[PDB]
RNA sequence: GUGUAAGUGCACAAGGGAGCUUGACUGCGAGACGGACAUGUCGAGCAGGGACGAAAGUCGGGACUAGUGAUCCGGCACCUCU
RNA sequence: CUACAACUUGGUAUUGGUGCUCGAUACGGUUUGUGUAGGAUAGGUGGGAGACUGUGAAGCUCACACGCCAGUGUGGGUGGAGUCGUUGUUGAAAUACCACUCUGAUCGUAUUGGGCCUCUAACCUCGGACCGUAUAUCCGGUUCAGGGACAGUGCCUGGUGGGU
RNA sequence: CCGGUGCUGGAAGGUUAAGAGGACCCGUUAACUCCCUUUGGGGGUGAAGCGGAGAAUUUAAGCCCCAGUAAACGGCGGUGGUA
RNA sequence: ACAGGCGUAGUCGAUGGACAACGGGUUGAUAUUCCCGUACCCGUGUAUGUGCGUCCAUGAUGAAUCAGCGGUACUAACCAUCCAAAACCACCGUGACCGCACCUUUCGGGGUGUGGCGUUGGUGGGGCUGCAUGGGACCUUCGUUGGUAGUAGUCAAGCGAUGG
RNA sequence: UUUGAAGAAUGAGCCUGCGAGUCAGGGACAUGUCGCGAGGUUAACCCGGGUGGGGUAGCCGCAGCGAAAGCGAGUCUGAAUAGGGCGUAUCCACACAAGAGUGUGUGGUGUAGUGGUGUGUUCUGGACCCGAAGCGGAGUGAUCUACCCAUGGCCAGGGUGAAGCGCGGGUAAGACCGCGUGGAGGCCCGAACCCACUUAGGUUGAAGACUGAGGGGAUGAGCUGUGGGUAGGGGUGAAAGGCCAA
RNA sequence: GAGCCCGGUACGUGAAAACCCGACGUCUGUCUUGAUGGUGUUCCCGAGUAGCAGCGGGCCCGUGGAAUCUGCUGUGAAUCUG
RNA sequence: GUCAACCGAGCGUUGAUCCGAGGAUGUCCGAAUGGGGAAACCCGGCACGAGUGAUGUCGUGUCACCAGGCGCUGAAUAUAUAGGCGUCUGGGGGGAACGCGGGGAAGUGAAACAUCUCAGUACCCGUAGGAAGAGAAAACAAAAUGUGAUUCCGUGAGUAGUGGCGAGCGAAAGCGGAGGAUGGCUAAACCGUAUGCAUGUGAUACCGGGUAGGGGUUGUGUGUGCGGGGUUGUGGGACCUAUCUU
């Protein structure tokens, strides 16, 4: 739920900064949604994980 | 998300209209179900929309029509012209469901779509005469003889 | 008796009263006191512009010594700086 | 003291349709305007010497509204040929007519969001049934049956937080 | 004994984040409007665009608030006289 | 995120299940192992008969069909039914709201709605009929009986499971 | 090491080996010595089997004051020639004003730095040497011990006598009471087995936790073999901060 | 304690075969169905990208007036007077 | 051969022992790969041989998983997909340092400590190469008619700055050098062609002129592939249109 099967997005790593400026490690996870990909318009759906960026760009077809 | 309607959808428009709609609507309801196409290029989409609207209304079938189509499929053979080498007897290109459908419509008369013709089961990647089964309905089927003539 | 603790002072008054007024200033300051350093204290006098006084003159807060907080960071106003 | 895990709140993305229901601005309009000199509840204004009329006015019987119960606007029937102009007032003329219009209540055209009832296609099911499959309570696929644009999960955000 | 601290239940108000909203103000300059000198510089207004800070209106839980709870953590007082 | 975490099909894992040897003697050292006597358990080949079969033939006569009956049987529907699908009505209760009744705060307010509806809703009623439910049972399908050839199948030694 | 130790304060049994201010950098300051000297010098790099030759990019000195614009032997503050601050290497002569400490002018004298390198301190480095309890990263461990899972094994001997059932009494049936069979139990006494309450010995031991006498349980929440599992801020814990290879 | 005893040094010589560097050709591809210089307009010049916003990373720069580079979530443009 | 000799035996001028280069053999474990496993030891299948009267037995091959091609097949299910087959090529593991991209502490200094430092260090992960990374301006610069890809040294500089402005941290422009390739190729707009999906007023349309024939370079679209076309900042290139032309 952090690596897209199409674009290979990865979770960015960073430091959460508090009011007292205490740096604590954390990650920025991609918005990766479960999608039923229809590779061929015939209509056999396969289950994959695709980032919300790839859905918007139309890289996966839900037919 | 701008898309061109193919059929008529209530509260949205009629065929040929270009509408902008929420991307959730087009991706999950209209485009997958074939009720519209993406509005990307006027020369293509308008011509494609016209062809789609006529094709859907002209390829429809009912239970009574399926029985009538079953009898109408009793005509003679249908010939296919394909590019091939006469020395071997095997085809260069591959016969596609549109090629079979376009052959029957222009010669026989019945109007069918690619969705029903069973082609891979007959293994017609050769030269000769092969029988092709056509499923017009869940219970009703039909058989059409196919003769293939090489280039 | 001296606004206020104690001491040093003050009757020549620094104590009591009256009239005017804002020096409870600006730019400086020879020479010093005291100090590890950082602070702290006195300063005659010069210039500008004033107050009281006829004038000489006095006035850069209060009889004196306590009533206060370095630096960093930031606020406000002015400047002929970048 | 300062943080973090975990739990929790809301916004947004994945996330869609029809309905009511509002709230804002834009549009096609009406409505209302209690200084006095008065035909009198004086819009300021530009066109202003002529407009509404029988595709049916003055005058009455009623409906509804606001009401400062001073009266207006309006629907119908009735009626039938007028109300009207500098008409003299007044800084300001006509309720003769035309153009945007504001103090303010209204409806239909747009947009925007808010709340609510719904629907199925996103999404979910450790619910059933078939297939891969000889063996499989795994897994995936087709289909049926239920939820359903909620929940889950990203990003932003307020809480609780000796649990570390 | 339900005041304290928890837990459970209820929001009519008050406070309250992000996200929505962008009134007003400022930076810049098209165009002007004044000028002062003699081989171009000094004051004011300043539309549109692009920006900087941004207010009013909105908004959830929580907390403030009202009840119940002690086989919940807990509490179960002093002084004077008086046959 | 990467590293890796689980796990299906299988494949390992005795401390367990299944499986056929006992007594005597001998060397300087081994013996249920060697030797002596007598057994047991898996396979292979040869030969001898017994000994049933496949073709051949025996038994192979006899099973399937054509139809009828008689109702499984979607279909339409009926006998219709468990519940009350859904609305109906009312009583109670009161969503808001409207004057007012009450508690009222000492008296007034003010809220509530003890009121009007109505519906936060609840409770009950009967029908509307629905829900699902079969059957009786119709085509269909099949069982039985009546023929259709003791005629077409079948069928016979022996092995026989990875399956029950 | 102490105000003070022969000290009854610390250390050393003896001998022989070994064992503690070093190095890097064009670093900083100071001080010697050498080269050049209003100049000194190269770094990187190139050419030479070398230690030699080239290399002007830079650095230091050569003018200061001021926040800065800027000005310049002056400059800043300031309304000020009006004082002050910093500066004009220093010295000498002469004049002019003061004797609130000397000042201003003219003239002469003229300004010394920079490259190696020796030494002392110092900067960044472990920086004179030796020494913790503990902190983080990655791994190894349940063959000892705690708990659990699968499958086996063991518990001499002797007592007490539950329920049930039967007989008799009892009754209307009961309740219940006596006598027979039966043999239950986190039951009893007691060896194997498992523990560890008291005492004595051991205490440079036989043993880094034992021995001798007595002692508790000993058919159960029992003891034990085999194979397996749980791992460090974690496990396990009939709970003591115990156990996780003395 | 060796230039003159030995192995060697100075200086020369040595490759059948394998490998490595070159070099000359077979071979491969390309230009010649082609180039040079001139005039006035429409089309093209890398898209879920650039830009903006929220939270971070990193740059001398510790969020500061915070530019340029970059990660995740949203929003999301122009094709040269760009 | 050797510690390392002693015995017994032999080879060598017909060239031994030795040294170099290429071959053959190379048991078993190990990525270990037929299955299994407690690494180096158990059990096999298939084909071809060898061997017994036949089972037993012995050799030579071959049999793992995954990825990618290729051909057949296409479940529930209809198109078809998953999947199943057969076959060819690849991976997997090791290595001292150097590279690149990720994750990333604590002791320590701050005379405490959280911001900060230690440090993007130690360690971990994924990956190549003989080197890697970077590289041909959406760059610097500052009005000079300047530089002209990247990388690596020396300076700039412990400066500008940054910092609980604390401890500390710390550039770039420019200038001097090493190397020479200020190197190359694409995508778009246009054409031609091959297609796949559509359709067709299926005709007056598709090619430059004219003559005529025709009814498909489909009439029109579109997407994909392939050949020309173009690679530029004084903007370049496509279309258009003038002059010469090996």
């Amino acid at each position: 739920a952090a690596v897209c099967d199409i674009c290979g997005k990865g979770p960015g790593f960073g430091k959460s900064v508090s009011h007292s400026h205490r740096r604590t490690s954390r990650r920025w996870n991609p918005n990766i949604q479960p999608v039923r990909a229809v590779t061929r318009p015939g209509g056999n759906k396969q289950r994959i994980n695709a980032c919300t960026s790839c859905i918007k760009a139309g890289k996966v077809s839900r037919a | 998300m701008k898309l061109i309607l193919t059929a008529e959808v209530e509260h949205l428009g009629a065929a040929g209209d270009t509408v902008e709609v929420k991307d959730g609507y087009g991706r999950n309801y209209l485009l997958p179900r074939g009720l519209a196409i993406v509005a990307s290029r006027g020369a293509e989409r308008q011509a494609e929309e016209i062809r789609r609207a006529r094709e859907s209304k002209v390829i429809r079938d009912i239970e009574h029509a399926n029985e009538l189509k079953t009898a109408l499929e009793g005509l003679g053979d249908v010939t296919l012209s394909v590019n091939a080498a006469g020395d071997t007897g095997k085809l260069f290109g591959s016969v596609t469901a549109a090629d079979v459908v376009n052959a029957i419509k222009k010669a026989g008369g019945p109007n069918l779509d690619k969705r029903t013709v069973q082609l891979a089961k007959a293994h017609i990647k050769s030269v000769g005469t092969h029988p092709v089964t056509v499923k017009l309905h869940t219970g009703v089927e039909a058989k059409v003889s196919l003769n293939v003539v090489a280039q």
